[PDB]
């Protein structure tokens, strides 16, 4: 990420999260805890992305 | 005056739209400027 | 008439009007730059056909 917000995302990041593919991020992260399962099976964690 | 020879058939096109200046549609942001490069590829402006 | 129809004919068959791409907009623009990482470009308007 700290190569990303510096080299100004090359739409690389932007292609995969639009054509859905497995990948990962790495660095400095901001966590959220939650808890009523219920969130886990919406599957809510595809959402902020 | 005779009619028939007169009279014509039309080709017409249907509903555009005219776009003048372009550009603008052009969304571009910019590296923060401690980041330069050249063709050179090493940096511009690299000594710190 | 005949010499109106002449006229407001290549009018029509001279509509200086080409197309029109997010492709081109992209190409009225210096091969370099688009080369030259420090610059960021990106698309957000759609174009009707």
């Amino acid at each position: 990420l700290e190569e990303l917000m510096r080299t100004g995302d090359y739409a690389q990041i932007t292609n995969m999260l639009l054509n859905n593919q497995p990948v990962a991020l790495v660095g400095a992260l901001p966590f959220v805890t939650d808890s009523s399962v219920i969130s886990l099976i919406a599957k809510l964690d595809a959402t902020v992305f | 005056f005779d009619f028939r020879n007169s009279m014509h058939m039309l080709t017409s096109n249907l509903t555009f739209t005219v776009y003048s200046d372009l550009l603008a549609f052009v969304s571009a942001d910019t590296v923060e400027p401690i980041n330069a490069v050249a063709f050179d590829n090493m940096r511009i402006m690299n000594e710190l | 008439h005949p010499i109106d129809y002449a006229f407001n004919e290549y009018f029509l068959q001279h509509q200086l009007v080409e197309p029109l791409n997010n492709d081109i907009i992209f190409n009225y623009i210096p091969e370099r730059i688009r080369n030259d990482v420090n610059y960021i470009l990106n698309m957000d308007r759609n174009l009707p056909s």
